[PDB]
Parts: structure tokens; sequence; C-alpha cells
């Protein structure tokens, strides 16, 4: 496994803010770029708690990034039991994200869109939920 | 009841391949993506071919008789397409990837750059009738040992220089008797020739390397033999040049390097004429004008295209396109004018007429998500995921104010009060709707009860009711004026995406993830209509798909929708290759449009991402002209319009009704008979030749006697044939016998005659007024510069 | 009927008079402008 | 203020001449901070972004795009109280 | 496909185009297999028989 | 009949004589003209010693300006330099005649009294064209161009064809020659065809009423 | 002729 | 200097502008319009004027189309 990109992300982020702290502390410049750097990774969900930049510099992870995958996502969901399982549902087509379908694994869900992973209308494996339940209603087709 | 005709693109311009000019000089071919676009720069007019290439356009061609087309897309497929009528010729596959194609000066011949080989064919023949197989080979010429950058015609149609990237400019003979006049290899160049030219008494030959070097060839002596007289050099620091082009009969040489600027220079003399620069990215192409008073020029990065002319330094056109795909799209309250909306976050304002750009506002930082106008027109709206909205004069193009939520929320959709004093957003991430007050600029309050993000807004333009609609799976009715506040919601069967208003405000649909569009009665809060969808989209099988596309689900919806004016008709489209048309009081599909045919697109058919582009429509409305509908998708701005009326559509037509009964009754006075049979069979042409034969003095008694049920084509006719024709005094004096005879009856009926009265407001406002506001103004300083004391 | 044929003859007159003095003076005033310019610039 | 302990490389001659002729420096960071800021935009905007995402882009120089139409002036965008 | 023109063939071996705004054959053929068939492309640009 | 033989026809030039007629062409060709200035400004392309000169406090003389002992004609001069150097890039030598084309035209209308050949030229030169003519008319007594050009727009508008475009044509000629009219306004030749120029640009208010009428209907019929 | 062919001084001393 | 000066100040206000208007009028009507230009701060003056006599103008010209729904009241009187 290879997370050669995402240190590049990490990496990238110690850089910009290593130079918001060179960058004279008064300059009105610097302090907003630093909240939406802040602001920006609260939204993409790999900061849980809003942040300082000297936090950013180190709860900034590799693993912060992989824990936002899709397949990562359901399974903490519990929607797949094992990461391999949950990257099989994606390319088959079973999981959607809000109202858009969502093939490829890699797709990292934002902290908004967190609430809406869920499987598709139609998926068999919904059914087979809805059926374990005994809850399965046709008129909405699942 | 309408045949809809893709007629033109917006949002871009110049995509890659090469633009030319037209023979007479006054338009400009310009390949956008996988069409050909064709600007009137005389007249300020454009319009797109209904044609489309496999893949996008790599080389193009007019004749210089100015009625065969050739387009070569990049895998080698070309299309033969009679320029005057705008139909398809022919389809020939040259199996290889043809990089250059040129007409022969006479027009019989025209060669194309195939790889290190140069292909002479004999041009088809426009009048004949359509041939199974047209095309012949001349010949095929193999000197080139790698590919062949250009290739230029003789002035005489007997030799040809081709230009490769062996370091060598060769020339040929076109006649095969004449093989021992031309039959040499130019060499000297230290990197890839881009350009050799004859002059234009084709004894001397230039040729321009992209290191920067401009080589002078003459036929002299030590017998005789090709010798380089002179050398000049173009001592750009590091620019390599990227396109070259020459006129014989002015000596102009224009070059594009890759730095983003353009030279012109005079040969023999390497005057440097001028030096501009269009930007940072290369400049791929450049052309010039047949009198060579004109040069165009375009960089494919940021899809800019320029005319320039050099005589006078001024721009004949000066366009750049949306980097980003087109988010939404709003048409102004008359129609004149486009606004679109990009993921840039840049706001660009479109006319119709000329199809030209006239104002780009880069004030929002991230993507723009939604445009809308006032009632009034004058103030425009924008909403941006940066987490601010933008109100924005038109009239004076100034961002007159700004709204902002306390914490930044970012907003998807926008709604703007009719009488333009309230302003309401929402947001995929808060769940409330946010209000303003447009005179303040202050939060009067946020309405709350939804509890998913709120897909979507709207005003009823008429009882100003707010509906909002959400993933919630409700939609809720708030009448937020008044001293008391209602809400009523109304449950739907599965999410909302879309939401559109009946102009009249008395119904709104929806279209849900289920595929479904529903109409419910806003002031009963109940469903009165339901269509179906989910089997009409087309929806294709990307590349990356591990399952079929019949079993696929990722877009079966409808995301954006909305209203004709006439209230009869709702046009629909999504993250598909399909927009449909579909009818409200029955429920049935009126026509579906496929959005594209490029097979690059990905829908036409673990740390990376497999992403490549698809084909969607964002936005999509009805022109409120009620003659077009525009539709925004990745590629750009497509028009569809009715404009052509080919299709014979009578109304109440009799055995006695015929156009040449029409001509009798104007030749025995009959005018208002004349002009009823005319209606009937619903003949513009026929319409036109009453409408302009009927004398000034019979008018009123005319327009008072039109039968009502005519009463609304006429109005139409009139306001859209009054805005391009140049009988200004002779249409308001039809609009005054008819507003004055059937004044009250349209009072009585307002929807009926709505878009009607529309178009002729426009031709009043827009062309009439302007006109007297000159006439005055003249009137006026005329009186001052005679009455007044003159200076000592 | 007379009275608004009358009300509309003297409102007219009363509103063009009125409009005749605002476009006579701002074509006076903009050719002030340019004179003045044309001299100092 | 800090204060140089080091030998200046700057002769006396050049630190007369150079103040002969708010910083740009500080102005080259700023470009930079918005470079790195861009391209650090775009990489999140297409590991998190549903759709394609395209990657973000002397001698006198022409303005392909206007705020305002040409025929329209300066002084018609200024209201009656702003003059 | 515009509604503007009828092309009928009979058992006479003639193809004949009508014009339906004036109501009068503009056009008229003489073929020597009597054509059991017309039908116009969806474009127009084609004619099978 | 042929025209209905091939279900086409062609609108008029002009209905009638007597009704207004603009021009065939794009509407914004008059806009273009009469903001053809302000366009071209829009549009321009964006752009030691070894003996230092230096006293004051900066060389730590405080004393000199404690006593009170204490380049924009150069920018002039360069921008002189700069004029000539314009002059001296461009070196065309070929031969022109004497009178342009415009003007030939401008003198023989004069003499036969008939400017439709030169108001027929005025309908095609190029906006950048027309402006240039109008700037460039001869503004010394006795003003023979200027009322010349006044004749023909006269003589055009009695046509009642192309009326957008002579109206913003004698809008340019306020604009560049207003001061040479309003400086010798008392000038009989001026004077004389100013005034017939009002009396024929007196009739064509009529469009005004009906312009002003149809939306005062227009808008309460829509509104109310 | 190439193979590919179809088919006063004013003095600048002036007085001042 | 004076005068133009009222003049500007009664121009900005839409209830007293027809009586600023005529004095301009009278100003330009009865003076060598070449000595007006000369005079020192009256070009500044005029600077304002202006604008406010557009907004002035753009305004009456509509009145005079709302004054039309009176001719569209007669020509329905006389059906
Ligand atoms: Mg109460």
């Amino acid at each position: 496994e290879d997370y050669h990109k995402y240190n590049r992300i990490c990496g990238d982020i110690r850089r910009l803010a290593n130079k918001l702290s060179l960058l004279p502390p008064t300059d009105p410049f610097r302090r907003k770029h630093e909240q939406l750097l802040l602001d920006k990774l609260y939204a993409m969900g790999v900061l849980t708690t809003k942040s300082k930049i000297s936090d950013l510099e180190n709860k900034v992870t590799v693993s912060a990034i992989c824990r936002r995958r899709l397949p990562v996502i359901m399974h903490r969901l519990k929607m797949a039991e094992t990461i391999q399982d949950a990257v099989k549902f994606i390319e088959q087509g079973h999981v959607r994200v809000g109202p858009n379908l969502i093939n490829d694994p890699a797709y990292l869900v934002t902290r908004n869109m967190e609430d809406y992973v869920t499987w598709v209308d139609n998926s068999k494996i919904k059914k087979t939920l809805l059926r374990y339940r005994n809850q399965i209603d046709d008129f909405d087709f699942s | 009841k309408s045949d809809f005709k893709f007629s033109n693109l917006l949002g871009t311009v110049y995509r890659q391949g090469n633009i030319t000019f037209s023979d007479d000089g006054k338009q400009l071919l310009s390949p956008v993506g996988n069409r050909v676009s064709v600007f009137d720069l005389i007249n300020n007019k454009s319009f797109t071919f209904e044609y489309e290439h496999r893949k996008n356009i790599a080389a193009i061609d007019l004749n210089k008789q100015g009625t065969l087309l050739i387009s070569i897309d990049e895998d080698g497929r070309a299309i033969l397409v009679n320029f005057k009528a705008r139909n398809v010729l022919h389809h020939f596959n040259f199996k290889e990837k043809c990089s250059a194609v040129k007409f022969s000066p006479d027009g019989r011949l025209f060669a194309l750059a195939s790889g290190r080989f140069l292909q002479i064919w004999k041009t088809p023949d426009v009048n004949k009738d359509r041939q199974f197989a047209p095309f012949v080979r001349h010949r095929v010429h193999a000197g080139h040992f790698q590919d062949i950058t250009s290739l230029t015609w003789s002035q005489d149609s007997r030799f040809i220089l081709t230009t490769s990237k062996d370091l060598s400019a060769k020339i040929w003979s076109v006649d095969s008797e004449e093989k021992n006049l031309a039959a040499t290899t130019f060499n000297g160049h230290r990197d890839y020739v881009m350009g050799a030219f004859f002059s234009h008494d084709q004894e001397k030959i230039y040729t321009v390397s992209k290191d920067g070097a401009v080589f002078v060839w003459e036929f002299t002596k030590r017998k005789y033999s090709w010798r380089i007289t002179k050398k000049h050099f173009f001592y750009a620091n590091q620019a390599k040049v990227k396109c070259v082009t020459f006129h014989p009969a002015t000596r102009l040489l224009a070059v594009g390097f890759t730095s983003g600027e353009f030279r012109l220079y005079d040969l023999p003399d390497f005057t440097l004429i001028q030096q501009l620069s269009m930007g940072q990215n290369p400049v791929n192409t450049v052309s010039v004008n047949q009198t060579g008073e004109w040069l165009a020029f375009g960089s494919s990065k940021l899809g800019q295209l320029l005319v320039y002319e050099w005589q006078s330094e001024s721009y004949i056109l000066k366009q750049q396109g949306h980097f980003d795909s087109t988010n939404s799209l709003a048409y102004s309250p008359d129609g004149s004018r486009v606004v679109t909306a990009s993921e840039d976050g840049k706001i660009k304002v479109w006319d119709i007429t000329s199809g030209f750009c006239l104002a780009t506002f880069e004030e929002h930082t991230s993507s723009v998500t939604a445009v809308q106008f006032a009632k009034r027109g004058q103030v425009m709206f924008s909403s941006s995921l940066d987490g601010t909205v933008r109100a924005w004069d038109l009239i004076r193009y100034r961002n007159f104010r700004t709204f902002t939520g306390t914490e930044r929320i970012q907003f998807n959709c926008l709604a703007v009060d009719p009488s333009g004093e309230v302003v309401c957003a929402g947001s995929l991430d808060n769940f409330d709707i946010h209000v303003w007050s447009v005179q303040t600029g202050q939060l009067l309050d946020a309405l709350s009860g939804h509890e998913g993000p709120v897909s979507c807004l709207s005003f009823s333009q008429e009882n100003s009711v707010l509906a909002s609609a959400s993933w919630d799976k409700t939609i809720r009715i708030w009448s937020i004026f008044g001293r008391s506040q209602q809400v009523e919601p109304i449950e739907v069967y599965s999410d909302v995406l879309a939401l559109s208003m009946r102009p009249d405000g008395k119904e709104v649909a929806v279209s849900t993830l289920k595929g479904q569009i529903s109409i419910f009665n806003i002031e009963d809060a109940k469903q009165v209509g339901n269509i179906d969808c989910r089997k009409d989209i087309i929806s294709g099988r990307f590349n990356q798909d591990r399952f079929t596309a019949k079993n696929s689900e990722r877009s079966k919806f409808f995301t954006t929708i909305h209203y004709s004016f006439d209230g009869m008709a709702i046009v629909a489209g999504g993250n598909n290759n399909s927009i449909c048309l579909y009818d409200v009081p029955n429920e049935v599909l009126l026509k579906r449009f496929i959005v594209s045919r490029n097979m690059a697109l990905n829908g036409t058919l673990l740390s990376t991402r497999k992403m490549r582009p698809e084909v969607r429509v964002t936005s999509v409305q009805f022109s409120p002209t009620a003659n077009a509908f525009a539709a925004a998708s990745t590629e750009g701005l497509l028009i569809y319009s009715t404009n052509d009326t080919i299709l014979f559509d009578p109304f109440d037509l009799d055995v006695d009704v015929t156009p040449h009964s029409t001509v009798e009754a104007l030749r025995e006075k009959q005018f208002l008979n004349a002009l009823v049979m005319a209606f009937r069979l619903n003949e513009e042409y026929l319409i036109n030749k009453v409408y302009e034969a009927i004398p000034i003095k019979e008018i009123p008694l005319v327009a008072s006697n039109i039968p009502a049920i005519y009463l609304p084509r006429i109005l139409k006719f009139i306001g859209d044939f009054a805005i391009e024709s140049q009988h200004i005094e002779f249409n308001l004096i039809w609009i005054k016998a008819l507003l004055s005879a059937s004044g009250g009856y349209i009072n009585e009926h307002k929807y009926l005659f709505s878009t009607a009265m529309r178009s002729i407001q426009r031709f009043i406002v827009r062309v009439a007024k302007e006109v007297v506001n000159t006439t005055t103004d003249n009137k006026y300083t005329y009186r001052f510069l005679v009455s007044t004391d003159g200076s000592m | 009927k007379l009275q608004i044929n009358r009300v509309k003859t003297e409102l007219r007159s009363a509103l063009k008079s009125t409009e005749d003095d605002l476009g006579f003076n701002v074509q006076g005033l903009k050719f002030v402008k340019q004179q003045w310019n044309l001299r100092h610039n | 203020f800090e204060l140089s302990d080091v030998k200046s490389s700057k002769s006396l001659a050049e630190i007369y001449e150079d103040d002969y002729t708010l910083s740009e420096e500080l102005q080259k960071a700023h470009s930079e901070i918005s470079e790195l800021y861009a391209n650090l935009v775009y990489k999140l905007d297409v590991l998190s972004s549903v759709h394609f995402v395209p990657k973000p882009a002397e001698t006198p120089t022409i303005s392909m795009e206007d705020a305002q139409p040409l025929y329209m002036s300066n002084a018609s965008s200024l209201a009656p109280q702003e003059i | 496909p515009e509604g503007r023109w009828i092309v009928s063939a009979s058992l006479d071996s003639t193809i004949r185009t009508w014009d339906l705004p004036t109501g009068g054959c503009i056009d008229g053929i003489i073929v020597d297999n009597v054509a059991t068939n017309v039908k116009f492309s969806p474009n127009g640009d084609l004619l099978a028989t | 009949l042929n025209d209905i033989d091939f279900n086409t026809y062609t609108s008029l030039e002009q209905i009638d004589k007597e009704l207004l007629t603009l021009s065939i062409g794009p509407r914004s060709k008059m806009n273009t003209l009469l903001h053809l200035d302000v366009i071209r400004k829009r549009s321009k392309p964006k752009e030691l010693p070894f003996f230092l000169q230096l006293s004051g406090e900066k060389v730590g003389d405080e004393a000199s300006v404690r006593e009170g002992i204490a380049h924009r004609r150069d920018q002039e001069a360069q921008k002189k330099l700069d004029a000539e150097e314009q002059m001296n890039k461009f070196k065309v030598t070929g031969r022109l005649g004497f009178e342009s084309h415009f003007t030939k035209q401008l003198r023989e209308g004069s003499q036969s009294k008939d400017y439709s050949s030169l108001l027929a030229t005025l309908i095609n030169f190029s906006p950048a064209a027309v402006d240039l003519e109008i700037r460039s008319l001869n503004s010394f007594e006795p003003f023979d161009e200027i009322v010349w050009f006044i004749d023909a727009l006269t003589q055009g508008l009695k046509s009642n064809k192309n009326f957008e475009l002579y109206e913003t044509f004698m809008s340019l000629l306020f604009k560049a020659h207003g001061d040479v009219i309003h400086a010798n306004n008392k000038n009989q030749d001026i004077a004389s065809a100013l005034q017939n120029w009002e009396d024929v640009h007196k009739k064509e208010d009529r469009l005004d009423d009906l312009v002003k009428f149809c939306m005062g209907v227009a808008a309460f019929v829509t509104t109310a | 002729v190439a193979p590919t062919a179809l088919k006063d001084d004013d003095d600048d001393v002036l007085l001042d | 200097i004076l005068l133009m000066k009222r003049c500007r100040d009664w121009n900005t206000n839409a209830k007293t502008h027809t009586i600023a208007q005529r004095t301009i009028r009278c100003i330009l009507m009865h003076h060598n319009i070449a000595k007006l230009s000369e005079i020192p701060g009256m070009v500044k003056i005029v600077d304002a004027i202006i604008p406010y006599t557009q907004r002035h103008f753009t305004r009456v010209d509509n009145l005079v189309e709302q004054s039309y729904i009176l001719d569209y009241a007669l020509v329905e009187m006389d059906k």
C-alpha cells in the first residue's frame, strides 16, 4: 500500500502553514488564509474539531485522510463488514452519497455529506436488509 | 407544439484546431470542441453547425468559393458540408491523423498533411447530385521522414510547400509534368520548421523555424540554385514559435510564440510592426484576412479568441470562454441577454443577438451556484459556495451589495422576491433558508422547518409565495409576506432535486430522485398531475463501469426543470445525455434531445481518482421570447430555437384557402381577408407579404376587425419581426392600432398575451428608444448652439 | 371626454416645458466641460 | 525591529544608492502562498469532487475580459451622489 | 418530414409529388417498375422506394 | 410571382417614402459610432549616476534643513522623443493623392447639389472610418466642408432612409466641430444650412409620439 | 528566374 | 460662482430642481460661454449639476410616457 499522494497532501499543508508562520503575525493577509485552511480541512473532515494552526501542523496525518475514504467510512457505519467488501460494493454501484452514485472507492466523503451515504434504492443488498427485518415495502420498490 | 433545433453554442468561441477566415473576410470559422462555430463579424452575429463529429475537431478549411467546408477530427474522420445550405454532404475516413487540411486556391484540389505523407485529393462538385463515392485521390507524396507540421499552397495551384519536423522545408509540383520545376528540399534550420510560404511573385520562399529563425530563399547563381540570401532571427528570450502565417499581398508575417505574445513583421525587411500579448498561455493559431487587414488569434488553454485590426489597432472581436462548466444560466426578463456562471466563480453576461460576452465579473471567490434576475430586470443576483450572495446592477455593471451569513454558510440555491426587496438562499449544510433585505442587506430571519438540506427555492412571480423543497422528501410553501406567517408542508415519495414555479403562480412542479415530475396546486396543496421520466432518460455506460447501463442507476432523474412561459410544457435535464421536453396537461414526452455525441465524453454512449469529463446538463431555461430554450452543459450553453420554421402547420385550413387565393385577395384590396387567410396557412413568407402590403390608411380598419383567436399570433409575429426589421415606423403604427383596438381584450387575458406583449416591449425599449433618444439629444444640442452666444 | 381631452393637453405642455429646460441644460453644461477640457489638455 | 550584527554585503555607497531608488519580498511570499493554496485546494477538490475538476491555470498586454462593456464609460458608472 | 409534401405512387407506373399548401402536383416521374412503397427519411434527405 | 413559386419573400427596402426606415444592418452600429471615443480608450493595451546628488537629512546634514535651505519636463521631453521616434519607425513613400475619396465626393456633391453618392459611401464606411472622416473635416472660414456635410445629411433625412445612421453622423459632427459651429453661429452659411436641417429634423418627431404612446398603453395593459 | 515563377531620392539636407 | 453653487445644491433635491434649471438656462442664454469656462471652480460646480440633471431628465420623461394613459382612455371612450 502506497500513501505517496497523501504524504504530499500532508506535506503541502505543512509547507504552506510554515510560510504563514514566517509572515508577520499582525498581517491580515496571513490570518485570513490560515482560517480558510482550517475551515477547508474542517469541511473535508480531516480535522474533527476546529483547531489552531499549530495543532494543524501535527493533527494532519495520512491516517486522517484514509479515514475519510468512502470504503473506510462505510466500514465504520457498518454498511460493510470489511474494507475489501466495501470496495466491491462501491465498484458494483450499490452505494450513493447524496443523490449521486459513487463508483470510485478512492472518493473522500466530506463532513456534511457523511450523513447521507447509503445504499441505492433498488440495490439487491438493500432488499436483503429489509427482508431480514420483514420491512420490505414494494411501493418504494425496495 | 413547436420543433426546437440546435442553433448556437455560447460560452465557447475557440477550443482547438485552426481558425479560418471566410473568403469574403466577413465571417470567421472557429472549431468549438466537437463542432464548428461561425461568427459574422460585420453583422455581429453567430451560429453553430448542427453536424457533429465523433471526436474533437483537428483541422478545418473553407474553399475560396464559400460553398464547401471540410472538417477533420482527431481520428482522421472527415465531414464535408455545404456551407451555404448548412447541410452535411459526405463523410469520409482518411484512417490517419491529419495535421492540416487546405483547399487549393483554384478549389479543384485540396491537400492533406497525414503523418509524414502529403496526400492530394480532388474536390467533390457541390452542384452535382449526391455521390456515393465522390472522393478521388490525385496523388500521394512521400518525401519527409517525420510528421508534417503544415502545408502552404502556391497562388497559381501549381506548387505546395510542406514543413516537417525533419528540420526541412520541401516543395512539390501538383502537375506531374512540372516535377522538374520544384522537387527541392530546403535545409539549414536548427529546429522544427513551422511555416514555408511563397512571395507574391513566387520568386522568393520564406521558411520559419521553432527556434525563431526566418530564412529567405532565392534562386541565384553561385549554375543556379536555391540559396539563403538573408537570415532573420526572433530574439525571444525563451519563447518558441508556435504558429506562423504570411500574407503575400501585404507582406505581413504574423507569428505567435509559446509565451503568449505575437509579433507582426514586414518581410523581407523584418520591420517589427507591433508586439502584443494576450496572456501567459501559448498562441496556438494565427490567421489572416483575405485583404490582410484583420488578424485572428487563438489560444486553446483559456479558450481565447481575438480578431485584431492592425491597420487601426482596433479589436473587431475579443472574447474568452468559461474555463469550467457553466453551473447555471439565467435569461434577462425580456430575453435580450443571458447570464452564465461557472465553477471558477466568474459570471459572464452574454448578448443573445450578437452572442458575445458584454462583461465578466470575478468578485466571487468560489463557484457560483445560482444566478437569477429580478422581475424588473436591471438587477441580477448570484450565490456562491464561498459563502456570499451578491446583487449586480446591470445598467452600470457594479456589485452594489453583498449578503452573507453569520457563520459563512455555503449557498447552493437562490430565489428573489418579485418586488426585488427580499432575497432568499439555501444551503446543503444548514437546513435553514436565510432571508435578507435588498435595500438594507440585513438578515431579516431564517426560515426553519426543513429536516434536510434545502435543494431548491422559487418565488411566485404573481402571488409572491416561496416554495422550497429538500432531501427531506417534502415541499413547504411559505407565506412570508404579511402580518402572519404560514407554512404548508407537502409530502413527496422521494427526495426533491429540482423545483419550478408556474408563471401564473398557481402550481409548482418538482423533479424527484425516483425520476418523477409531480405537479401540485399551491392554493389547495394537493397533487394535480405526475409524469414518469425514468424510461425516457438516456444514460450511457461510463468507460470505467463494471455494470451495464440498463442496470445502472447513476442518473435516471432530472436535476433541473423549468416551465414554458405559456405554462403547457416543461424542459428537464440532469447528469445524463438527454434533454426531455414534456407537456404538463397530458403528461407525455413532446421531444427528446441528445446533448452530445462526442465519444470522448464519458456518458455519451486507492488514492487516485479515475476521472474524465462527463456529459451533464447543469441548468435549463426557456427563453422569455418563447422561441428558444438554453441548456448549460460541460461544453457550453446550448441554445435550441424554433426560428427556422420549415414545418407546415396550418391552422383551421380549408379547401378555399390557398397561397394563390391570398395573393388574389391583396390584388382585390381585401386586406383583412388576405391577412386572415395567411395566418390560417401559417406561412411566414405569406404573412410577411400581406403584412407589408397593407396601406397605412387601412391599418386601423384591419386591426379593429381581426378575430380574437388570431390576435395572440399577429402580436407575436410583429414583436419578433420588428426587433430585426428596418420598418420602425410601420411596425409602431401596427402596434398602436392593435393596442388601441384590442387593449381591453389583452388586459382581460394577461396570461394569454404575456409572451406577445413582452416581445413588443423589447422592440419598443431596446431599439425604438435608442433612436429617439439620439434624435432628441441632437434637437437640444442644436438649440444650444444656435440660441447661445458664440465664443470670442 | 372633453375634460380628459383638456387635462391631457395642458398636462403634456407643462411636462414638456420642464423637459425642454432639462434637455437644454444638460447639453449646454456638457459643452462647457468639452471646451475646458480642450483648452486645458 | 531586528538589527543585523554581521558585515553588510552592501558597500556604504550602495546603501545610499538603494534608498535613492509594502515589501517586494513580502509580496513575493504572498504570490507563493496563493500558488500553494490554489494547488492544495485543487488536490483536495479532486479527491472530494463527484464530477471532473480541471486543473487551474516586458510586452504590452491585451485584456481578454473586461468588467464593463467597452462602450460604457467610467463617468457613467458613478451615481450622482458619488459625484 | 416537414409535412409540406406528399409523394405517392400508383399502378400507372408514376411517382407524383404534391405540394399541400397549393394542393397541386409539382413533380412527376415515370418508373419502369411500379413502386409498391414510398417512405421519406426522418431527416428528409433520402426517399426509399 | 416567382417569389411565391419559391415560397420566399424579401422585405421591401422602404414600404413608403413618408415612412421612416432604419439602416439595413446591425443595430449596434449606431451604438458603436456614438461611443467610439471611449471604446478606443478602454481598448488600449495595458502598459545610477556616479555623482549621486543626495542632500538633506538623508546624508546627515540636519543643519541644512534647520536653516531652511532646500523632472516632469524630462518626462515631457522623453515623450517628445517617443513621438519623433515613432515617426522614424515608419518611412512609407508610396504616392497618395492629395484628396481622399470621401472629401472628393463632398466637393462634387456641392457642385451638383446631389450628395447621394456621398451618402451611399457614408453608409458603407466602417465606424472607425466614419469617425476619422468627420473629425478630419476642415474647420477654417468659409467653413465650406462643414456646410456641405450638413447639406448632405439634410438630404439624407428627407429621403426617410437610414434614419438612425444620419442622426448619429450629425451627433458626431457636433461632437467634433461644435465649437466651430458655436463660435460662428451668426455666419449665414452655417445658419442657413442649420435652419434647413432643423426644418426637416423637426418633422421627425412623430416617432417619439408613437414610441411614448405604445409603452404607456403596453405597460398599463400588461400591469392593469 | 526561379523555377516556381508564375506562368527621385529626396535630399535629407534641409535649410534650417 | 455663488449663484451656481446655490443652483447646484437646489438641483440635488427633486422638489426644488425646477428653479435651478431655469436659472442655469438663463445664465447660459445671457452670458458668453467662453467666459464661464475660464472662471476658476466653475467646472467643478458644473461637474455636480450634470449627473443630477440627467436623473431629473430620465424622470419627467417617464411622466410623459405615463400621461398617455389619458390617450388610451379617450380612444376607449370613443368606442
Ligand atoms: Mg393573528
